């Protein structure tokens, strides 16, 4: 039983009760992973479109 | 005040979205073209309702929102919905073709064509904020939109936001209502690639809300509606503290002081109660002891867990209605001795708890009952971890075989991106385990 | 919207095709002039899906119709629903291609291509959103057979990022006597594994003892085969044609049924099997369609599907039913047979459930499985094949039309890796 | 018809549980991989809980109470029995315990050691492994074995005072089976075993392990007279009631039972809230293999939990049978007088 900062207001009121105490990637990385996807896409299709013509 | 851009990736994202801005406007009195009686500043105003809603001069109270969706269907069901005249059109935006349950697709062939586009759209809310908070954003796990398009806007919203917080509401796979059977690939995929981009992520286990609706409401076979009902009353139970006055979660930095101490470990445990049916001409009203001793019963879990065979590393309890602090303190004293609540050692044994007096209010014709005291149980527990361990297995059998790999190395990937995102995914399971177990 | 253009190739290919279309545009409300005249708004909502919209609100279906024939082009035109179609969009050459694959691939078809393609692009270019392509066609003949695969590669080399969805019907000495179908065939799934994301394997075979055995039809006719294939091909193309989340579209559809590329060679299954004009009175219990559309004698393929196992399954319910009766009964069957469903592929099983009944039938249920199974067909089809080819009887007719022994021996040896490729992941456990 | 998975093949009682359930025509058992099953005979560690109870249309049962290696593992039982205030120092039945580490109550043990030395009481210790077990009267022995050994062991009060059988002046431990169902009722098997020693219990010499270690294994091996007074050294209840009754002049019921019951009930009661399955999304069940030495005044002491016990080969047949009639079939009921005692509580 220890309750700590209690704040009330009109909507309500809040508190906290202890029981207990204690013992990124930049936009060019994006764009180059994103179009190397698109880079692999293209090949496919290009071997696929070659593999076609044959 | 500190305005909050919500934002909502797939079908599943739309629909949970339309659900929250139904509930929302119901909640707030804003009808469904927008105006606000009980609001007598015109215009504008720096009120905790205006975090989520923005004002025009004619009255009109308009979503701080962006819905997109590779497929038009869903999103043109808001177009020509009930609340059609609350967004204006720039706020939803759609593709021809959609991701096809494929990670792939929603990231990298579809998601390149339109993040241009809906970043642009963000930009457009963001410059109308005195002062942005940050996103919360809606999506499945599972959807290849959902998956892909979210984790692709989530890195992008990290550059061009650099110190603004991002909140998640991720819907976990179920196979009683899922639609592919790769979602546990798109569901691994994008916790990976959004964990570095996501401050604070509310998982909902759709099996979890589906058995709670089977269970509590007496529904034989629950639809999407029924989920989204529910869902609804728990993402305003959490975004309450923000659209109302109040001192606990007051602002999205707080959520992850109050609930993450470790940045990775970011995914609380939702349990909600009471759900009791609308149909039920007689039912007892549960106090204030009842519904808070509901919150440590796996069957009121947003995920289905054991937080006893776990840690907590901080618990937050968010009641709405008839609760004074008196009840709360001696519902919590008298659950202490009898339930198994084991904090980590270098986080103090406490519970954050709020009130707001205004009970949950129902959408009419709905399926949950209107009651006057209900709670709703945020809790850090290293039992949610479960949740990945089904989900890294599902991964692994199939991955195996490298069964359905061929239709995302199609679209562009590498095998690669697969062992990798498992590979974090199995670091995350090893510090859930380190936080967590003595043995 | 999202577009299929429909293609029907040679005799068979023209006949399951004109079937199929008499059965959907009854189903959609929509009369031989092209009216509607339905009574649900269900019917329109995923109409231009299958039919193009024209002047005072007229559905024409999106269907090309192609044979070397013209035989069969004036049953079609003469039959009920044979005005709906667009008279320009039918395409046909003079000379018939006599059941030579050789003739309809690379000699007699090769002319007539270009024409067919000229039509596939008017078609196509009207398209919001095209998902793709379904061909009707034999693999027995040679203009379904040779045309039909020769027609599969020239439009995806015009349209590569588009599925293409194929009904090839699976030859049988029960229902036909020509000797080189096994060639004509062989050549044909070699083109298929190769150039195709969905085959619905239709085997006379199946439906021959489906028609003598279930039905008890003595003298089964080619439309008492047809019906089966007509209301198995309603069955299979629900999803696509009305209102629903599972497999809604072509491509969502490969990603749930095909997990290795080559292995898109699906089993179709339909309950309640029916005779042509006989009225079911009594409507099947969700129990009796579940236990009858996974039972062997329920198979439009000659499969036993307790012989393999299913790498996936797609289940289509039809009619007002209890979707908690559903449920239970597909997880009962799965609970009750879990040997016969890899278990390395988790939840494999998809259900859909849709309001609307087929005409007849109170309830029904079709039934889409990718089973290890299947190989018993192409099996039967290389048994016959080497039996022939061994000897290099009949390859007059091919060397004559200019191809080699080579092309043969190729076809074969795919065919024959294709069913090694079922038998390892049939053989393949979770450790 | 219901399915099951075999997931320990080493296991020699679900071997029996096994057999028996395909025996009755209405159990099928799948490969140990395929999740489609209504009762798991699961792994002994490692097991995943967490993937339990999450197949729709499927009742899950698992033979293993999750959280129950609180009770079996040796240092744990230390640290609950202490730390349990429905335990506490009002426990008189488990020997006084100390957890020794290579935090750490290894400083208070040598506390207690140091009273016992000015009391002149028997200062005899017993180290156990969470063979491998060394008893001296000198602490400086028993702590520099300890860090030899490597791993984290505790340091118990041997009972230097044991009753002792006759003819033969035989040391004892008695192996008491316990069956805890979904439902948490706690079902004692009427039948337990006397795993007796075979050589005469020896005061002064410690080092001879076999008349002070009474393992079925450590006999066999090491004995010099094994089967000489009961077969396979196992007496039974009947046989040891007897000698009770013509030596004593008292019952097993009277004598020692009632203990031996208070004791299965206290400790399993205890863990209840931590284990129990009521409202859980899958069930458990196990079976428990309770060790318990009896000294001179006829007091009975809890030496240790097994979570995985082996049976003895006469009783299998008998106790299996319950375990599916019990734990099993009460989950999944069969088709178209009681072997266990429900020790009563709430
Ligand atoms: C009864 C009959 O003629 O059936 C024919 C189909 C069978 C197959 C087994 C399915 N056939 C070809 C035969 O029975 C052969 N026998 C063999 O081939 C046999 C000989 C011994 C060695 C083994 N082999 C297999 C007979 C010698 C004919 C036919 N079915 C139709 C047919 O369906 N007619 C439809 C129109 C049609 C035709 C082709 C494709 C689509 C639609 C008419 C009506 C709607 C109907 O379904 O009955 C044939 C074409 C002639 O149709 C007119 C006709 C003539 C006589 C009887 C019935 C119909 S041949
Ligand atoms: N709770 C809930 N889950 C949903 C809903 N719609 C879909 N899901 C779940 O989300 C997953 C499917 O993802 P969707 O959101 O439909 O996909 P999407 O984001 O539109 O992506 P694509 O269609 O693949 O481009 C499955 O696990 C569904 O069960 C919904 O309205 N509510
Ligand atoms: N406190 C104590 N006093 C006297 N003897 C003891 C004792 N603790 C254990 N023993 C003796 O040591 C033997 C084995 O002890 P223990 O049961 O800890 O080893 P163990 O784990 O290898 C066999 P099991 O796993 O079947 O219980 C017992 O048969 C018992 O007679
Ligand atoms: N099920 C069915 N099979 C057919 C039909 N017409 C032909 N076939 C079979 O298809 C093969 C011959 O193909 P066909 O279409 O006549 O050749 P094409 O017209 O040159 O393509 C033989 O195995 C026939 O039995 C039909 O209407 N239904
Ligand atoms: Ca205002
Ligand atoms: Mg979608
Ligand atoms: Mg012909």
């Amino acid at each position: 039983m220890e309750v700590i900062e209690l704040n009330k207001c009109t909507s309500g009121q809040s508190f906290e009760v202890i029981l207990k105490p204690p013992s990124d990637p930049s936009l060019e990385e994006i764009q180059k992973k994103l179009e190397a996807a698109e880079e692999r896409r293209k090949y496919q299709e290009a071997e696929l479109l070659k593999h076609l013509a044959e | 005040m500190r305005e909050c851009i919500s934002i909502h990736v797939g079908q599943a994202g739309v629909q949970i979205g339309n659900a929250c801005w139904e509930l929302y406007c119901l909640e707030h009195g804003i009808q469904p073209d927008g105006q606000m009686p009980s609001d007598k500043t015109i215009g504008g105003g720096d009120d905790s309702f205006n975090t989520f809603f923005s004002e025009t001069g004619a009255g009109k109270h308009v979503p701080r929102a962006v819905f997109v969706d590779l497929e038009p269907t869903v999103i043109d069901e808001v177009r020509t919905g009930t609340y059609r005249q609350l967004f204006h059109p720039e706020q939803l935006i759609t593709g021809k073709e959609d991701a096809a349950n494929n990670y792939a697709r929603g990231h990298y062939t579809i998601g390149k064509e339109i993040i241009d586009l809906v970043l642009d759209r963000i930009r457009k809310l963001a410059d109308q904020c005195t002062g942005l908070q940050g996103f919360l954003v809606f999506h499945s796990f599972g959807g290849g939109t959902g998956s892909g398009f979210t984790s692709l806007l989530m890195e992008r919203l990290s550059v061009d936001y650099g110190k603004k917080s991002k909140l998640e509401f991720s819907i976990y796979p179920a196979p009683q209502v899922s639609t592919a059977v790769v979602e546990p690939y798109n569901s691994i995929l994008t916790t990976h690639t959004t964990l570095e981009h996501s401050d604070c992520a509310f998982m909902v286990d759709n099996e979890a809300i589906y058995d709670i609706c089977r269970r509590n409401l007496d529904i034989e076979r629950p639809t999407y509606t029924n989920l989204n009902r529910l869902i609804s009353q728990i993402v305003s139970s959490i975004t309450a503290s923000l659209r109302f006055d109040g001192a606990l979660n007051v602002d999205l930095t707080e959520f992850q002081t109050n609930l993450v101490p470790y940045p990775r470990i970011h995914f609380p445990l939702a349990t909600y109660a009471p759900v009791i049916s609308a149909e039920k001409a007689y039912h007892e009203q549960l106090s204030v002891a009842e519904i808070t001793n509901a919150c440590f019963e796996p069957a009121n879990q947003m995920v289905k867990c054991d937080p006893r065979h776990g840690k907590y590393m901080a618990c937050c309890l968010l009641y709405r209605g008839d609760v004074v602090p008196k009840d709360v303190n001696a519902a919590i004293a008298t659950i202490k001795t009898k339930r198994s609540i084991q904090f980590v050692d270098w986080c103090p044994t406490g519970f954050k708890v709020g009130i707001n007096y205004q009970p949950p209010t129902v959408v009419p014709g709905g399926d949950l009952a209107k009651v006057q005291r209900a709670v709703c149980m945020l809790s850090n527990t290293t039992a949610i971890a479960e949740a990945w361990a089904r989900l890294d297995h599902k991964f692994d059998l199939m991955y195996a075989k490298r069964a359905f790999v061929h239709w995302y190395v199609g679209e562009g990937m590498e095998e690669g991106e697969f062992s990798e995102a498992r590979e974090d995914m199995a670091a995350l399971e090893k510090d859930y385990e380190e936080v967590g177990v003595d043995s | 919207m999202r577009e299929i253009v429909h293609i029907q190739a040679g005799q068979c290919g023209n006949q399951i095709g004109a079937k199929f279309w008499e059965v959907i545009s009854d189903e959609h409300g929509i009369d031989p002039t092209g009216s509607y005249h339905g009574d649900s708004d269900l019917q329109l909502e995923r109409i231009n899906v299958y039919y193009n919209e024209a002047a005072g609100n007229k559905y024409v279906p999106r269907a090309i119709l192609v044979d070397l024939e013209p035989g069969t082009m004036d049953s079609v035109r003469s039959g009920p629903f044979g005005q709906i179609f667009r008279p320009d969009n039918f395409v046909f050459g003079q000379s018939g291609a006599g059941n030579n694959w050789a003739k309809g691939h690379y000699t007699e078809g090769a002319e007539l291509v270009d024409s067919v393609l000229d039509v596939v692009r008017k078609e196509s270019e009207s398209c919001d959103c095209l998902q793709g392509f379904q061909l009707t066609h034999s693999l027995g003949g040679g203009t379904g057979s040779g045309m039909g695969t020769l027609l599969i590669s020239k439009i995806r080399e015009e349209y590569p990022d588009r599925i293409m969805n194929t009904f090839s019907v699976v030859p049988s000495p029960k229902v036909s006597d020509t000797v080189v179908e096994p060639y004509n065939a062989t050549l044909s799934v070699h083109q298929l594994v190769e150039n195709t994301d969905e085959t619905y394997c239709i085997d006379n075979e199946a439906l021959y003892d489906i028609c003598f055995r279930t039905l008890k039809l003595t003298t089964p006719t080619y439309g008492d085969l047809n019906h089966l294939v007509s209301a198995t091909m309603s069955g299979v193309t629900t999803c696509l044609r009305f209102p629903g989340q599972l497999n809604a579209d072509l491509r969502k559809l490969a990603v749930n049924m095909v997990p290795f590329p080559r292995l898109h060679f699906f089993m179709p299954g339909f309950a309640p099997l029916t005779s042509r004009g006989s009225q079911q009175y009594r409507a099947l219990t969700v129990p009796e369609l579940t236990q009858q559309m996974f039972d062997a004698k329920n198979m439009m393929a000659a499969c036993d599907p307790r012989h393999g196992r299913y790498l996936t399954v797609a289940a289509v319910f039809r009619g007002r039913m209890s979707m908690k009766e559903v449920d239970e009964q597909m997880l009962n069957v799965q609970n009750k047979n879990s040997s016969y469903f890899v278990e390395w592929i988790p939840n494999n099983v998809k259900t859909a459930v849709c309001d609307i009944p087929p005409r007849g039938l109170k309830m029904s249920a079709t039934f889409i499985g990718n089973s290890t199974a299947i190989q018993e067909l192409f099996k039967r089809i290389s048994e016959q094949f080497t039996a022939m080819f061994r000897r290099k009887a009949f390859l007059h007719w091919y060397t004559g039309e200019g191809m080699d022994e080579m092309e043969f021996t190729e076809a074969e040896s795919n065919m024959n890796d294709l069913v090694s490729e079922y038998q390892q992941y049939q053989d393949a456990t979770a450790d | 018809m219901y399915t099951f998975v075999v997931r320990d093949e080493n296991s020699s009682v679900y071997a029996e549980v096994s057999r028996l359930l395909l025996a009755t025509g209405q159990w099928k058992r799948l490969r140990k991989d395929n999740p489609r099953f209504n009762l798991m005979l699961g792994e002994r560690n490692r097991l995943p809980f967490g993937r339990l109870g999450h197949e729709p249309g499927l009742v899950q049962l698992v033979n293993y109470y999750r959280g129950a290696d609180k009770l079996c593992r040796k240092a744990s039982l230390v640290k609950l029995i202490k730390t349990s205030p429905e335990l506490s120092e009002s426990c008189t039945w488990f020997p006084e315990s100390y957890v020794i580490y290579p935090t750490d109550e290894r400083e208070v043990f040598l506390a207690a050691y140091n009273r016992r030395r000015e009391g002149r009481e028997g200062n005899v210790w017993i180290a156990k492994s969470s063979e491998g077990i060394l008893i001296s009267s000198e602490a400086s022995e028993l702590l520099d074995f300890i860090d030899e050994q490597g791993q984290v062991h505790v340091i118990q009060k041997y009972l230097e005072k044991p009753l002792l059988l006759e003819p033969g002046h035989r040391k004892f431990d008695i192996r008491s089976w316990v069956l805890v169902d979904h439902l948490y009722n706690i079902y004692l098997y009427r039948e337990g075993v006397l795993r007796t020693s075979s050589e005469p219990y020896n005061s002064a010499n410690f080092q001879d392990k076999t008349c002070h270690l009474t393992n079925h294994c450590i006999q066999k091996e090491y004995s010099k007279n094994y089967g000489r007074y009961e077969e396979g050294n196992e007496m039974f209840f009947e046989e040891f009631n007897q000698y009770l009754m013509d030596a004593l002049n008292t019952t097993l019921e009277n004598s020692i039972l009632l203990q031996i019951k208070h004791i299965i009930r206290s400790c399993l009661m205890c863990i209840e809230p931590a284990i129990s399955t009521k409202h859980l999304h899958y069930q458990s069940f196990q079976l428990f293999g309770f060790d318990f030495m009896v000294d001179e005044e006829l007091k009975v002491w809890l030496i240790e939990v097994n979570g995985a016990p082996a049976c003895a080969q006469k009783l299998y047949a008998e106790l299996c049978q319950g375990i599916v009639d019990v734990a099993i079939s009460s989950v999944f009921p069969l088709a178209d007088t009681s072997i266990f005692i429900k020790l009563h509580h709430h």
